[PDB]
RNA sequence: GGCCAGCAUCAGUUUUGGUGGCAGGAUAAAUCCAUAGGAAUGUAGCUUGCCUCGGUAAGUAUUAUAGCCUGUGGGAAUACUGCCAGCUGGGACUGAGGACUGCGACGUAAGUCAAGGAUGCUGGCAUAAUGGUUAUAUGCCGCCCGUCUUGAAA
RNA sequence: AAGCUCGUAUCAGUUUUAUGAGUGUAAGAAGUCCUUGUUUGAACGUGGACAUUUGAAUGAAGAGCUUUUAGUGGGCCAUUUUUGGUAAGCAGAACUGGCGAUGCGGGAUGAACCGAACGUAGAGUUAAGGUGCCGGAAUACACGCUCAUCAGACACCACAAAAGGUGUUAGUUCAUCUAGACAGCCGGACGGUGGCCAUGGAAGUCGGAAUCCGCUAAGGAGUGUGUAACAACUCACCGGCCGAAUGAACUAGCCCUGAAAAUGGAUGGCGCUCAAGCGUGUUACCUAUACUCUACCGUCAGGGUUGAUGCCCUGACGAGUAGGCAGG
RNA sequence: GCAGUCAAGCGUUAUAGCGACAUUGCUUUUUGAUUCGAUGUCGGCUCUUCCUAUCAUACCGAAGCAGAAUUCGGUAAGCGUUGGAUUGUUCACCCACUAAUAGGGAACGGCUGGGUUUAGACCGUCGUGAGACAGGUUAGUUUUACCCUACUGAU
């Protein structure tokens, strides 16, 4: 749906004589936090040697974008499941938001790459701070001084079955 | 990868006159004018001055970007028609027969005839296309010169003519009769 | 392809180190 | 995909790497302690025998080739990167094929010797025409008519194509040999030549045009100035 | 009083709008304001090169005659999710039961009520008008029965 | 189907706990306590006594014992374990589902596919499948991919060698690069040397073996064209001009090839190309004998009652071949 | 086909195990010399159409292709693709003509000879016999159309 962005902090339940443990913190996108809470016990199962039936959760809180209308550029390393093995895939995307940037990421990996999405793991999302480090020529042109571009041959969508008038694609 | 823009520059030299509207290219030089429908492209044409003329694609592909520079090729190659010309040189050889090659005129079209082609009574007509001139060559044993500022209606008539003359069913390792195009260039010669 | 793989190689030899001793004392 | 695909050849020469221009700028630097004299000399198109023969003469003393950035780079490009005080003018003073001549001998000597030393050259392209060259009529002979026909060899037949398509040169093949219909003029005494002209007129062999070593200046060690030679720089 | 309707006030089920009050999170994040630093897809200014009478090409200059980013501090609003034994408009199907009993509500009070299932007001027709039957038309569905074989259009 | 009893009675295709195995057993009147009799211990007992906090959860109103008789029996398919395998199919065991006896919605059409089991109706909402037109329902919105000289809208098996392609998109790992990237043009491309043997001839280039040294920026005892032999050109390599990115090897998506007969025909048809195709996301919408509410029919059950196998009140149910019972 | 070799890959940190393209040996050895068990369905005549996996005719590409002739290949089904001999067998083979005498499907999931040919008969093999067959030979009645549709013509 359209991502958000928990943090889900859990343990191992306390024991006898072994008390206080240790806590792990983990950054999930996913739509609710019933998804969340599951993909965090799945990626600690895979991880750390903790079963859902031994932990629990401490704390699960939504992180909110700090500055929501700056747009941003975004590098998002990922790895996926295959027969071979993992795989790295590093993709640049340029957004305001940390979960477009992931909803994008998604999509892309939903048309291109035929991946789903308990098959794609997102591994980490950081801002390009500077616009020298950005490498992708597909978002390296929108980075240009003074962009400006038309938008040739606009169709526009008709409410009514017949036209009276031949249409124009002006703009 | 869908490039946000691509362009590609043409340049006027001063005694041409370029006019674009609507892909409809009209180009006039000191040789005369020469026209061309590029309305099978979606490119813009736009004028900076009146020596330069960028054509460029907006949010194209491969396929796009290659019919851009296409375009800028076809172009030059009308102003270079208009301000210099072309000119093909051919040359004709033979083993036994005499090739017989002369201009005639049926009801004013403006043929060329060949004849005794490997001593065929066949007589070949290639028409002569609109706006090229075809002169046989001063002091060069059977050479024909087609001039004119369409370069592709040139080539195209020296093609055809050097088609008419295939030679069939036998060996040309040992039969070298024929038509070939000796010389590609332009009508002026000052340097 | 990541920018900040010198950080990551940072943080993570910083993870060993401590991690070699966090276990002994 | 639809990519151009690069031809592969089985050779016994690999290329070279940044090594070679390594050793290349660590030599001219010790050369620069080494000796006393650095002269910047220009040797466009010349032939490698003669620049033996120039390698030769000169024993004792060392001439280094090279990338011009390579060596200006040794040299040092500006006053805060150069080896030594004064070196960025005899740096800046590299232009096109640049030979630097270290060497102990005397000045005037050094002069003697490259305003004395020319050798005959091949006619090269944009230059000027020395000598007017027109193939005869009839059988084109291997010399073109420089030398008596019936002294030299005619023409072989496979230069045929290679002389009615790259030379431009109306020619017949009649019973193997290379035959024209009329003289061929293709260069007039006293005028630019063109790449084919140049090519033509070596293919004859014609070699009436001269090769002199250019000396641009040079740099003293003690004096640590440089002084313009101006050695066939006509 | 038999037939067909219309409106009003209700009851049961359901569908579709408008509007109000609350609660939580980083007691939303933001925007905004204040303050301190920073850079470029370098704003004003300065320099030189030489350009259509100064518009530019490249060096400098971190707010200047534009602005932007980050940290910290302050006061709010809004989004999202949820709650109301908050209010209110439109539409559809249904009216089983047949004296009273019960549980309640508003009422000092006698009484009244939407509270153990629809009543009130009005119009036209009074007969082929509603309805039934019959012949057909239209839309969609429908293979020929019995027996015997897994199983049968096969 | 008849009797007898009992009915917090009897239990359960389930879980939990304890204990086994790599699914089995057990969880109280078919108990327990004291008292010391039977052949200082096991195993059998004398007499008295403790209950509705009588020994986990959840569910259940019928359970147990005697008698008593109609129809039937070697079927198909699928899933999960396991043993042997074949060109390939598969064959033998254990268990569990679907179908025969069964209609309904959808998959165009259908023995085993998806949903759902059926009194007569009304209203509402849905399942599976769909919403360009046939055809009820968005030619909806959004992000990408694809052009097929018979694409695709498919079962996820085979053709299939994860093979071929100068189609296209996205990735991964290595390298080169302003002491100059990929292309292009021009120049150099040398000397011993025509290296040795062989040949009529063979000089880098018909052959057989060495394949070195010098000078270099670099140059093979030569990558090819060429000659009878040479000559000449070329490239291996280097340099000059140009000035900013580029090359190689793999991976994945979609596209093309990846073999086809024979009356004329099929994504169901029309047709569709920023789709009406493919992957994915967010909503709205369509409609089953299914779900919810109401009415009515029948059956069963529980209560009331001084035409009583009638009447009144309440609740839940309704598929069916052989066969059984009952009322007409 | 079997047995082996190599290694582009796949696999691994245990040079275990798979493995494309290639390749060796046997079948099969050097001087162009000199018929061996189809166990159950076959062939014709007349006449139509279809496929292409093309024999000929049309147009092309390559090859020591001089010419002539021929070989290999591409597009291509428009148009043709024959007359006879032979049954002590023909699941074919010869002679000739010809531009050429290509392959196949719509059956093999109407007349007519082989064939499911029942009653007569003889020979052979087996059986004690009734009889049966490893078999061989000969003789032996199935007979619509005026119905619907399709097709050809006609109102
Ligand atoms: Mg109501
Ligand atoms: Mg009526
Ligand atoms: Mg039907
Ligand atoms: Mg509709
Ligand atoms: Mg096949
Ligand atoms: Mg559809
Ligand atoms: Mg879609
Ligand atoms: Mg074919
Ligand atoms: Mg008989």
């Amino acid at each position: 749906a359209h991502f958000k962005e928990y943090q889900v902090i859990g343990r191992r339940l306390p024991t006898e004589s072994v008390p206080e443990p240790k806590l792990f913190r983990m950054r999930i996108f996913a739509s609710n936090e019933v998804i969340a809470k599951s993909r965090y016990w799945y990626f600690l199962q895979k991880l750390h040697k903790v079963k859902k039936a031994s932990g629990e959760i401490v704390s699960i809180n939504q992180i909110n974008e700090a500055h929501p209308t700056k747009v941003k550029n975004f590098g998002v390393w990922v790895r996926y499941d295959s027969r071979s093995g993992t795989h790295n895939m590093y993709k640049e995307i340029r957004d305001v938001s940390r979960v477009a940037a992931v909803e994008t990421l998604y999509q892309d990996m939903a048309a291109r790459h035929r991946a789903r999405f308990r098959s794609i793991h997102i591994l980490k999302v950081a801002e390009i701070e500077k616009t020298a480090d950005v490498k992708r020529q597909y978002v390296k042109q929108f980075l240009t001084k003074d962009l400006k571009f038309p938008l040739p041959h606009r169709v526009q969508k008709s409410t009514k079955t017949f036209s009276y008038k031949r249409p124009s694609t002006f703009y | 990868m869908k490039y946000i823009q691509t362009e590609q520059q043409i340049e006027v030299p001063e005694g041409v006159t370029v006019s674009i509207k609507s892909r409809i290219v009209k180009v006039v030089g000191p040789r005369g004018t020469l026209t061309k429908n590029l309305k099978h492209i979606d490119v813009t044409f736009t004028k900076v001055n009146n020596q330069l003329i960028k054509v460029a694609v907006h949010n194209g592909g491969r396929k796009h970007v290659a019919a851009l520079r296409t375009v800028k090729s076809l172009v030059d190659n009308m102003i270079t028609g208009v301000t210099k010309g072309y000119k093909y040189k051919m040359r004709y050889v033979y083993a036994h027969f005499p090739i017989n090659v002369n201009i005639v005129e049926k009801d004013g079209a403006k043929f060329i005839e060949v004849r005794n082609f490997l001593g065929d009574k066949k007589i070949r007509n290639v028409p002569v296309r609109d706006g090229v001139t075809i002169e046989f060559s001063t002091n060069v044993k059977d050479e024909i010169v087609l001039s004119g500022n369409s370069v592709e209606d040139v080539s195209q008539n020296a093609a055809d003519l050097q088609q008419i003359c295939r030679v069939r069913n036998k060996d040309i390792r040992k039969f070298l009769d024929g038509i070939y195009v000796s010389h590609k260039g332009f009508i002026t010669e000052d340097l | 392809n990541f920018p900040y793989k010198a950080k990551i190689l940072e943080e993570i030899e910083a993870k060993k180190m401590k991690d070699l001793e966090e276990r002994e004392l | 995909r639809s990519k151009r695909s690069k031809l592969v050849t089985l050779a016994q020469t690999d290329k070279k790497g940044r090594e070679n221009k390594e050793r290349i700028f660590d030599e001219v630097r010790e050369a620069l302690d080494t000796y006393r004299y650095v002269w910047v000399l220009h040797l466009d198109d010349v032939r490698t025998p003669v620049l033996q023969e120039i390698r030769t003469s000169w024993a004792g003393s060392k001439l280094i080739m090279g990338k011009r950035k390579v060596l200006q780079k040794a040299l040092g490009e500006k006053r805060e990167e150069e080896y030594k005080e004064n070196l960025y003018q005899l740096s800046k003073l590299c232009s096109g094929v640049t030979g630097l001549l270290f060497t102990d001998e005397d000045v005037n000597t050094v002069k003697e010797y490259f305003k004395s030393y020319v050798r005959s050259d091949y006619s090269r392209p944009n230059t000027k025409a020395p000598l007017t060259f027109t193939i005869p009529e009839g059988i084109v002979y291997s010399r073109g008519g420089q030398i008596p026909a019936e002294e030299d060899v005619p023409m072989i037949h496979s230069l045929e194509p290679t002389m009615r398509n790259k030379f431009e040169i109306p020619t017949k093949i009649k019973a193997g040999k290379i035959t024209i219909d009329s003289p061929y003029l293709v260069c007039t005494e006293g005028e630019k030549l063109d790449v084919r002209q140049a090519l033509i007129l070596k293919q004859f062999g014609i070699a009436a045009s001269e090769f002199k070593v250019k000396v641009s200046a040079y740099y003293d060690n003690d004096s640590s100035t440089v002084e313009s030679t101006n050695i066939n720089m006509e």
